[PDB]
């Protein structure tokens, strides 16, 4: 569930 | 894949990867430049650098599998890319947990122009  | 890293973050720090770690400092979420502004930001910098040593793999989309023996993160055998993507992520999570005590809200949604300078991996 994260970033970039 | 991001799916995994993010649940790994959540299990580790108790915070959700998207708001908390998707746009922090200069390197968490969009890394390209500047000096990391703190511990948490440095974790992301080492993390971006870790992905960096894998030009032929695909970190965000390739899924790997991992388990917890007790509190420990243990990467399960997959393709070589998968094992190595998993090792970079495990590091970042531990790194995030070890610096939770200095996580700062002032570095959320950090503006791009305040990130100046190259730093070598």
């Amino acid at each position: 569930v994260i970033a970039k | 894949s991001l799916l995994e890293f993010g649940k790994m973050i959540l299990e580790e720090t108790g915070k959700l990867a998207i708001p908390s770690y998707s746009s922090y400092g200069c390197y968490c979420g969009w890394g390209g430049k500047g000096t990391p502004k703190d511990a948490t930001d440095r974790c992301c910098f080492v993390h971006d650098c870790c992905y960096g040593n894998l030009p032929d793999c695909n970190p965000k989309s390739d899924r790997y599998k991992y388990k917890r023996v007790n509190g420990a993160i243990v990467c399960e055998k997959g393709t070589s890319c998968e094992n190595r993507i998993c090792e970079c992520d495990k590091a970042a999570a531990i790194c995030f947990r070890q610096n939770l005590n200095t996580y700062s809200k002032k570095y959320m949604l950090y503006p791009d122009f305040l990130c100046k300078g190259e730093l070598k991996c």
